């Protein structure tokens, strides 16, 4: 048969190209050339062709030769998988410690040696942090397990795989070296977040959601459990971080590996097409696509025998970057997979020309093409015009294997459903809708009677004996004991909070159905749950979140118990907000989700049920004064001073029958204060207890995903080091405490403001635009200033009122302040304090620096030589300009400098010339102020109108003057700028248009 | 019922917010349309007595009755389907990809002559169509006017509007403080003046025209009483450097639309008859005596000579006036005004306290400002 | 206020300004008219005049634009200057009339 001949030819090609370097005993092929080193990702991608060939051969059964060939191919694939698994197992100690305090020195080495499976390089001579390789290995292991191949052989391997899944689940808030093992464009021993990493990690987590590693013969003890919260967080991260490559790269050719056949970890097909269009526009060439802009790999310069290149790539590698046919193979696979035929033909025709022959006329895929050193200027002057030459590893196993797989799929010998048994091709299918179920219970009989009197039918905590209700802390503690082994020294999953998407699904433990309340209604953890408005708003937000994704199969269920702390003052009826929320839920609509009210037994018939198989079997004078003192605030102050002096954990000996420590008395005081609902000492109590807001790291990474900078506390020069990369929970808490210092409550206020900002980022991601850095301390000072202005009180009274403000009032006040809604002097102070600048301010500043020698801000200088080193779209230039403009500590002066820069930009646009000198914007604003004073004196204003700033030398009327108008500040600024330009011109004007 | 609305309309991302209502997009599953659903709470989270609830229900029923009364007009908004539940109200409208007139106005500062002409024509058509059915809105504001992909404006917020009979006059006062006729202040003084009339929409249209053309409301001040007295006295003035380069026809049309006396205010039909809104395609009855031909030839020669002098009358760059006064150059003034608006473009929302005229300070900040 | 006779005269002038009826005076037709009259304006001058007369950069002048331009007030000195220039152009021959 012709098909048999074609299959035999493909098998011969595979044997002569990839299988020739099988490296028996271990089964890990060398990464081509004279390297003698094995890469996990390279081997995994190379074995894809062998796996596809074996799958194709398996179909033509009923013959001894075909069966033997298929068995040999599957055995080779299994041997490679077992070798890789053993290599990972050899670093169990590293895998276990990475889990706590995620660092670059705690991860397993990405470079694995040849036979004898040892380490080839040290822990500091290479970048041993690549979550993409682990994610792709786990994903393909799951795919082959679902196909039918047997790889896992013992329960210890299952535990190790679970530990690896736990280790990779934290990919959405950590920085790695990426696919290229070089971090950003400049190595400099730095790493940054990559979209490919988190995408492949999410895809691997999705693939291993409930996979059975032992196949059809496996039992309940050999199933991998993966949380859904991490997957949704990674999805949201990718959605909010995929208009470009990363924080530093504007585009990367590796983005295809996220939006194509490998791992299919993307939705919103419009975004996929958009990203593919930009990739084609910015990277496509005559011999493939470039990896990314401004890369110096395999270049005729930059001293190839060097690393950590200095920041001098202004024009050296621009327009002469190498191109890789691997991205063309990616495009071929993407076209041949979903629905495309003509694109496949055109890309195959393009790729056939760039192919170079080998021994016995064998096709070979070169690693990359490089521009000859002689024809360097021609390429820069005429892009994509010169002819490159082959270089790198000529037998590129990755590219050749991918091309072979694509050709086999195009020829029709293989189907898209064979390599993807998990049906990941339909990941872009829109989700029609989802219905969420909410169950309401009464803690006591009185609550149930009250609800019945108000037309609400519910069931108490009792009479539901088959079902049990416990807080999410118990669920977290239970999940912490999964994947625990003593022989291999595995500590299991580290303790972490459980989101709404986790507690919603039902759990079956010991043949009993267990339901858990949402984690956000725990008043013990924090005082946020005390406020009813926060309760209803956060419930609506959680409901919206649940209705949005719900990537898990089955219908959900939310349990909302009614506590005794939400009752009215008389304690006889429910509050208005809770009653309104319950009535809205009864009508089948609340927030942005459709709800139906019913019984837990009714919801039990169809719901998301998960089975946990692993759960199967003078001091005395001070104490007397504290006991006898009134004025509970003074009581809290006394408790604090004894806590700081001699009460860390020592017993106060207040009682005689029972010895109660300071912590017990503190908890009793907190409970007593919670009943009276008085927010005067709650902040002090929380600060003393060192209570931290849950999921603070989640809020931090959500804020940082949009290229934002966070600065805590009041700004002095030395302290308040900026935050640019995600940090663990312990490091974040330590930094917050260090910034807060001895004020204690400052940390609590900072945490509250940070969580409010993170919450408002998701709901309204247009309010926080145009702002590059967020300063919590500056925000606190601004809020205190507005409170003092509104109440016409002192700073101490304003701070006391701010402390006494309810959390809902705090959120409303922060919303109002951020909105900039409620004279001109106060408005300018608010604008300067929050450093609000136009969107195109960066481009205008960059153009001005291009057209001018520099800018003077009365101190230091900003040279124009930085425009070639930087780009307008790069964050480093933006933070440099902000730091240059942040020297002046007056927000009004900052706004004046900003508008002076804007008018100078307008003048430079109008006037075509080169300034060729340093312009002082401080001198410009001084000249404008002098002109305004002269005009006021001429008009007739007296001495009281021509006021003088105590420490800035600027008239108050100038601040109060409106920006636009016949006598606006912009006219004076334009006059002063033109006067300065004339003063720095050769006795003439050079402005025409 | 609510089940039918849920099965037929799918809630989506929020598209707008109100005082007590939220507007979101919806999809009609049988049709796969892209309509919009407006949801307004009844109890408002239990923040008021049931009397407010029944008052709100009466307001919504009046609004839906009025919207059904004027249904079928393509230029007027259309209410396809309405739903009512115990604690939730669902109304279906036509979703529009473009924002309100306020956003476009603050983005473009000042619109072109054709744009303002077509907007004025559409709004005048709205008012005459409404008056033919004896309906007054009394809330003609740019915030209540939106735009679509075809740059066609459609009036919304019919809740304030109520149907009226001949011979009755309204007494309630509502709306933005800078949109009141002298009838309102006369009636609200103690009891003297009878009530509302029909020229409130006339002055509202005049205010819309002035705000859109000049870029700022005709009347604005930092004090409530000061600007109230100013608008009551009708002492509005045209800006010198802004209205100088404008035609006289729009000026006198606006002046007629801002007449303090309700009797002398131009009606809608007279406004349509104005030479601003008339257009001609072709005519063949333009025949007269040779004197008419001679007059036409003389006028043509005069127009040709006038157009022969335009290019020689243009001013050069003239950096001297630029340094002495940057407002002399109209393009430069427009550029600096646009830059100033873009600098503070996030502070133009609903509210009389902050508006477009706040950013402009034509008055000199001198000792004379103290006198009042 | 305008008049019906003035409107008819303006319409006739607009129709006669362009050789072909398309609603626009057109730069080419204006240049041909100028050359026929006996004037040779520069291309840059014509472009500047078109830009100044027009309210935007669309590069086309319409009948309402011409009507608005003709509605401008020249005061007193500009009027006598214009009529003197028109008489001088018309009085090409050395006759004084
Ligand atoms: N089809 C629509 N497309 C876009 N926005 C719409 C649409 N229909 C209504 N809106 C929005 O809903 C609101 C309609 O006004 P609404 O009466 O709800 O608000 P308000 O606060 O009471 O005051 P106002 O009517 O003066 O804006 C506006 O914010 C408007 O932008």
């Amino acid at each position: 048969s012709n098909s048999g001949v074609r299959l035999d030819g493909y098998a011969r090609l595979v044997q002569q190209t990839i299988l020739c370097h099988q490296n028996p005993v271990t089964g890990l092929l060398p990464a081509s050339y004279d390297q003698k080193d094995a890469w996990v990702r390279d081997n995994v991608y190379s074995i894809l062709a062998v796996w596809g060939l074996g799958l194709a051969y398996r179909k033509n059964a009923d013959r001894d030769e075909d069966k033997a060939k298929a068995y040999e191919l599957e055995q080779s694939v299994v041997k490679l998988m077992r070798g890789l698994l053993h290599c990972m197992i050899r670093q169990v100690d590293k895998v276990e410690s990475f889990k706590y305090s995620q660092s670059t020195k705690d991860s397993l080495h990405a470079k694995y040696n040849t036979k004898t499976c040892a380490t080839v390089v040290g822990d500091d001579q290479w970048g041993h942090l690549q979550l993409d390789a682990t994610s792709v290995y786990l994903l393909f292991l799951a795919q082959m397990t679902a196909s039918g191949l047997h790889i896992i052989h013992s329960l210890d391997e299952v535990n190790f795989i679970q530990n690896l899944v736990f280790y990779i689940e934290a990919a959405y808030k950590t920085a790695d070296f990426g696919i290229w093992e070089r971090g950003d464009k400049t190595n400099q021993g730095i790493s940054e977040l990559n979209a490919s990493s988190v995408g492949m990690a999410k895809a691997a987590l999705e693939a291993l959601d409930e996979l059975d590693l032992f196949g059809v013969k496996g039992g309940p003890q050999s199933v991998i459990h993966v949380l859904a919260d991490e997957v949704q967080h990674c999805q949201s991260i990718l959605n909010s971080l995929l208009p470009r490559a990363s924080t530093s790269k504007e585009v990367d050719a590796s983005l295809l590996s996220v939006v194509s056949f490998p791992a299919f970890a993307v939705e919103d097909s419009q975004l996929v097409e958009l990203t593919k269009q930009e990739i084609i526009t910015k990277l496509q060439g005559r011999y493939g696509c470039c990896r990314f802009l401004r890369d110096g790999y395999k270049t005729p310069k930059e001293d190839p025998n060097r690393l950590y290149y200095e920041p001098a790539e202004l024009k050296l590698f621009e327009n002469i970057e190498c191109e890789w046919p691997l991205f063309w193979t990616y495009f071929i696979l993407d076209g041949v997979f979903s629905g495309n035929a003509e694109q496949v033909q055109e890309y195959k025709e393009a790729l056939e020309a760039v192919l170079i022959k080998g021994k016995n006329g064998v096709p070979l895929l070169p690693e990359l093409y490089s521009v000859p050193p002689d024809r360097v200027d021609e390429e820069y002057q005429n892009p994509h015009t010169v002819d490159r030459v082959p270089m790198g590893k000529l037998p590129h196993m990755w590219g050749q294997s991918l091309y072979i797989l694509g050709s086999l799929m195009a020829e029709g010998f293989l189907a898209p459903g064979e390599i993807d048994p998990l049906n990941r091709r339909f990941s872009t299918v829109p989700k029609p809708d989802v219905v969420v179920q909410v169950s309401i219970l009464a803690e006591t009989e009185e609550i149930k009677t009250i609800l019945k009197d108000k037309g609400i039918y519910v069931e108490t905590i009792a009479e539901v004996y088959p079902i049990r209700v416990q807080p999410a802390r118990i669920l977290s503690h239970i999940y912490s004991s999964l994947g625990c082994n003593n022989r291999m020294k595995l500590s299991g999953r580290p303790y972490r909070h459980m989101g709404v998407l986790g507690t919603s699904k039902l759990y079956d433990i010991r043949k009993t159905i267990f339901t858990f309340t949402p984690q956000f209604i725990d008043q013990q953890q924090f005082y946020l749950a005390l406020d009813n408005k926060m309760i209803v708003e956060m419930l609506r937000t959680d409901l919206s979140y649940l209705c949005s994704r719900w990537r898990m199969t089955g219908q959900p269920t939310i349990t909302f118990p009614i506590s005794h702390s939400m009752l009215d003052e008389d304690g006889t009826s429910l509050n208005s907000s809770i009653l309104a929320a319950l009535r809205k839920m009864q009508d089948g609509y609340f927030g942005g989700a459709r709800v139906q009210t019913g019984k837990l037994s009714e919801f039990l018939t169809t719901s998301c049920c998960t089975h946990l198989s692993f759960m199967d079997p003078d001091f005395k004078a001070l104490v007397l004064q504290l006991k006898e003192t009134s004025s509970l605030q003074e009581q809290a102050d006394i408790l604090y001073m004894l806590y700081t002096m001699k009460g860390p954990d020592w017993n106060t000996e207040l009682y005689n029958e029972r010895s109660a420590t300071v912590r017990e008395l503190l908890t009793e005081l907190y409970g007593k204060v919670g009943e009276i609902r008085h927010w005067g000492l709650i902040r002090y109590i929380s600060g003393i207890l060192r209570k931290k807001v849950e999921a603070l790291d989640e809020a931090c990474t959500d804020l940082l995903s949009h290229q934002k900078h966070l600065t805590v506390g009041l700004p002095p020069e030395p302290r308040e080091k900026t935050i640019s990369a995600p940090l663990p929970y312990e490091a974040l808490t330590q930094l917050i405490d260090e910034a807060s210092e001895g004020d204690m409550s400052i940390s609590i206020l900072t945490q509250e403001i940070m969580v409010y900002l993170a919450m408002y980022m998701r709901t309204q991601p247009g309010l926080f635009a145009e702002m590059f850095r967020l300063r919590i301390g500056l925000i606190i000072q601004v809020m205190a200033t507005e409170l003092a202005h509104s109440l016409r009180c002192s700073a101490e009274e304003a701070t006391e009122g701010l402390m006494n403000l309810s959390p809902s009032a705090m959120k409303n006040l922060l919303h109002h302040i951020l909105s900039g809604k409620e004279q001109w002097q106060r408005r300018r102070r608010l604008d300067g304090a929050l450093n609000r600048v136009p969107v195109g301010f960066y481009q205008k500043v960059w153009k001005v620096l291009q057209k001018c020698h520099g800018l003077s801000v009365e101190g230091f200088v900003l040279p124009s030589s930085t425009t070639r080193e930087m780009t307008p779209g790069e964050i480093k230039f933006s933070v440099h300009v902000e730091s240059v403009l942040n020297r002046v500590p007056q927000p009004e002066y900052r706004q004046l400098l900003v508008e002076a820069i804007l008018v100078l930009t307008m003048l430079a646009d109008i006037e075509i010339h080169s300034i060729g000198s340093i312009i002082a914007v401080e001198k410009i604003v001084h000249i404008a102020n002098d002109l305004f004073l002269q005009e006021q004196k001429t008009l007739g204003a007296d001495d009281t109108m021509l006021a003088k700033d105590p420490a800035s030398g600027i008239c108050t009327l100038l601040y109060d003057s409106a920006p636009s108008g016949r006598f606006g500040t912009m006219t004076y600024l334009s006059k002063a700028a033109a006067t300065y330009v004339q003063e720095f011109l050769p006795h003439s004007i050079c402005a025409m248009q | 019922s609510a089940q039918d609305f849920y099965e037929n309309y799918e809630p989506k991302e929020i598209l707008g917010r109100g005082v007590s209502s939220v507007v979101r997009r919806c999809i009609h599953k049988p049709t796969s349309q892209e309509y919009a659903v407006k949801v307004i709470d009844v109890t408002g989270g239990g923040s008021f007595s049931p009397e407010e609830v029944r008052e709100l229900r009466e307001a919504t029923l009046k609004e839906v009755d009025i919207l059904r009364k004027v249904s079928g007009h393509p230029n007027i908004i259309q209410l396809k389907d309405t739903y009512e539940t115990n604690t939730f109200f669902f109304l279906v409208f036509d979703l529009m990809k473009r924002g309100e007139l306020f956003d476009y106005l603050t983005e473009k500062v000042t619109l072109s002559e054709k744009e303002t002409r077509k907007i004025m024509r559409a709004l005048l058509e709205v008012i005459c169509t409404l008056h033919k059915l004896n309906i007054v809105h009394r809330d003609l504001k740019p915030e209540n006017i939106l735009l679509d992909d075809n740059m066609n404006i459609k009036l919304t917020d019919f809740g304030f509007s109520c149907q009226l009979e001949p011979g009755e006059r309204l007494r309630e006062v509502c709306g933005t403080p800078s949109y009141l006729a002298p009838e309102i202040i006369e009636c609200s003084m103690n009891e003297d003046h009878p009530g509302y009339g029909k020229e409130v929409d006339m002055w509202s249209t005049g205010v819309i025209m002035y705000t859109l053309l000049a870029g700022s409301p005709p009347f604005w001040h930092r004090k409530q009483m000061l600007m109230l007295r100013m608008i009551m006295s009708g002492n509005y003035q045209f800006g010198s450097p802004e209205w100088d380069d404008y035609s006289d026809t729009v000026k006198d049309l606006v002046s007629r639309f801002l007449v303090v006396q309700p009797q002398n205010r131009y009606t809608a039909e007279e406004a349509l008859a104005h030479p601003f809104f008339q257009q001609y395609l072709v005519e063949e009855v333009r025949h007269f005596s040779p004197r008419g031909k001679f007059k036409v030839i003389a006028l043509t020669v005069l127009a040709s000579v006038r157009i022969y002098y335009q290019y020689r009358r243009v001013k050069p760059v003239t950096r001297e006036i630029v340094i002495r006064d940057p407002y002399a150059l109209r393009p430069l003034r427009r550029l600096i005004d646009a830059y100033a608006f873009r600098i503070y473009g996030h502070w133009v929302k609903k509210g009389q306290q902050q508006n477009r005229a706040a950013l402009f300070e034509n008055t000199p900040k001198a000792v004379l400002l103290s006198l009042a | 206020q305008l008049t019906e006779e003035q409107i008819a005269e303006f319409k006739e002038a607009f129709s006669l300004f362009d050789k072909d009826g398309d609603g626009t005076i057109t730069t080419k037709e204006l240049g041909t008219v100028m050359r026929s009259l006996g004037q040779n304006p520069t291309e840059a001058e014509l472009q500047d005049m078109i830009n100044e007369v027009d309210a935007d950069g669309n590069g086309t002048i319409d009948f309402p634009e011409f009507l608005t331009m003709m509605a401008r007030k020249m005061k007193d000195t500009d009027s006598e200057e214009e009529i003197r220039e028109a008489f001088r152009v018309f009085d090409k021959d050395g006759n004084g009339y």
